[PDB]
C-alpha cells in the first residue's frame, strides 16, 4: 500500500523543531542555530507495515504571524507539537498551539502529538510527569526526544502517523 | 544632511564587486541607534559591518544582515554592549529603503538590521527605524534577486567595504 500524510512541525523559537527534522530526513545533527522562516521536506517510510510518503512542513517559533501560520495549519494532517525540557516558557507556549490548531481545523479532535525535545541535556525544566499529565488531559501521546542522539525522533513522527490513520478510521 | 551622517556599504556577491549603497542615519530624531550604527560602519570601536553577510533576503519584504560575531544570524553586538534598549517608534517602516534594526523582541538591538524593499507596516512599534537609503536603491533591488522564499541566498552576499561619507 501507499498513502501520504501532511506533517506539521510547530513549536517555540529554538525548541528543536528544525532538529528533529532533519535527523529524520538527513540523518545528521546540526549543533549549530539556524533560525527557520519555513522549510518542505518529503520522506518515504514504512509505518505498521504500510507505506507512505511524509510532506513534513518545519514551521518557524512565531508568534506574530499567527494569522499567516492559519494556513499552514488548515491543510496540516497531523502536528508534532515541541517543546524543550530546559526551557519552561516552551512548555508553556504548548497550549496556545493546540489551541490555534484546533481552531484552524475546526475541530477538538486533531492528531497531534506532544514532543519534549532536548532530553540529553542536563539542565531539565519541565518534568516528565508535568508533560505526562498535559498529553493525557488532551488524548494525545507524549514522547521525550533527543534530536542531538537521536533518541525518539522515529517514534515521534512514526506516532504521529499513527494518530492520523487512527483519526481516519473515526 | 547637515544633521544626519551618511554611512556606506560597498556589497559583493560572492566576493565580486556588486555596488554600494549609501544610508542617512536619522541621528535628529533617533540618536543613540543611528550612532550605533554609524560606529558600526566605521569600524572605529574595533569591531563592525566590515566583512559581514546579509544571511536573508525574501523578495518582496527585506535584506537582512549584520552579524559579525557568530557569522550565523544568531549573534551581533552593539557600541554599547550586547543589547540596548528600543530607543523610539518615532519613524514607521512606510516604504522601500527603510533601514530598521532587527531585534529578538523588546530591547534586545545589537548590530543586526534590515533594509525594507517594500512598506512593512506590521513592523512599526517593533522595530525601531533609525536610517533610509540614500543612493544605491538598484543594488538593494539587485541583491533582493538574490533571496528566496525562506530568506536563504543563492550566493554570498556581504559588505566588503564600509564607512561614512562626508
Ligand atoms: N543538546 C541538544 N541540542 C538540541 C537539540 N535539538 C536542537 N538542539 C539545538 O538547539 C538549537 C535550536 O534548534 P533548532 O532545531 O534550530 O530549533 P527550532 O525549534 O527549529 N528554532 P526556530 O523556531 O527558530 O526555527 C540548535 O543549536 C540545536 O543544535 C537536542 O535534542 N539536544
Ligand atoms: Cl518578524
Ligand atoms: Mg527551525
Amino acid at each position: 500500500s501507499m498513502t501520504e500524510y501532511k506533517l506539521v512541525v510547530v513549536g517555540a523559537d529554538g525548541v528543536g523543531k528544525s532538529a528533529l527534522t532533519i535527523q529524520l530526513i538527513q540523518n545528521h545533527f546540526v549543533d549549530e542555530y539556524d533560525p527557520t522562516i519555513e522549510d518542505s521536506y518529503r520522506k518515504q517510510v514504512v509505518i505498521d507495515g504500510e507505506t507512505c510518503l511524509l510532506d513534513i512542513l518545519d514551521t518557524a517559533g512565531q508568534e506574530e504571524y499567527s494569522a499567516m501560520r492559519d494556513q499552514y495549519m488548515r491543510t496540516g494532517e497531523g502536528f508534532l507539537c515541541v517543546f524543550a525540557i530546559n526551557n519552561t516558557k516552551s512548555f508553556e507556549d504548548i497550549h496556545h498551539y493546540r489551541e490555534q490548531i484546533k481552531r484552524v481545523k475546526d475541530s477538538e479532535d486533531v492528531p497531534m502529538v506532544l514532543v519534549g525535545n532536548k532530553c540529553d541535556l542536563p539542565s531539565r525544566t519541565v518534568d516528565t510527569k508535568q508533560a505526562q499529565d498535559l498529553a493525557r488531559s488532551y488524548g494525545i501521546p507524549f514522547i521525550e526526544t533527543s534530536a542531538k542522539t537521536r533518541q525518539g525522533v522515529d517514534d515521534a513522527f512514526y506516532t504521529l502517523v499513527r494518530e492520523i490513520r487512527k483519526h481516519k478510521e473515526k | 544632511s547637515m544633521v544626519n551622517p551618511t554611512v556606506f556599504f560597498d556589497i559583493a556577491v560572492d566576493g565580486e564587486p556588486l555596488g554600494r549603497v549609501s544610508f542617512e542615519l536619522f541621528a535628529d530624531k533617533v540618536p543613540k541607534t543611528a550612532e550605533n550604527f554609524r560606529a558600526l560602519s566605521t569600524g572605529e570601536k574595533g569591531f563592525g559591518y566590515k566583512g559581514s553577510c546579509f544571511h536573508r533576503i525574501i523578495p518582496g519584504f527585506m535584506c537582512q544582515g549584520g552579524d559579525f560575531t557568530r557569522h550565523n544570524g544568531t549573534g551581533g553586538k552593539s557600541i554599547y554592549g550586547e543589547k540596548f534598549e528600543d530607543e523610539n517608534f518615532i519613524l514607521k517602516h512606510t516604504g522601500p529603503g527603510i533601514l530598521s534594526m532587527a531585534n529578538a523582541g523588546p530591547n534586545t538591538n545589537g548590530s543586526q538590521f534590515f533594509i525594507c524593499t517594500a512598506k512593512t507596516e506590521w513592523l512599526d512599534g517593533k522595530h525601531v527605524v533609525f536610517g533610509k537609503v540614500k543612493e544605491g536603491m538598484n543594488i538593494v533591488e539587485a541583491m533582493e534577486r538574490f533571496g528566496s522564499r525562506n530568506g536563504k541566498t543563492s550566493k554570498k552576499i556581504t559588505i566588503a567595504d564600509c564607512g561614512q561619507l562626508e
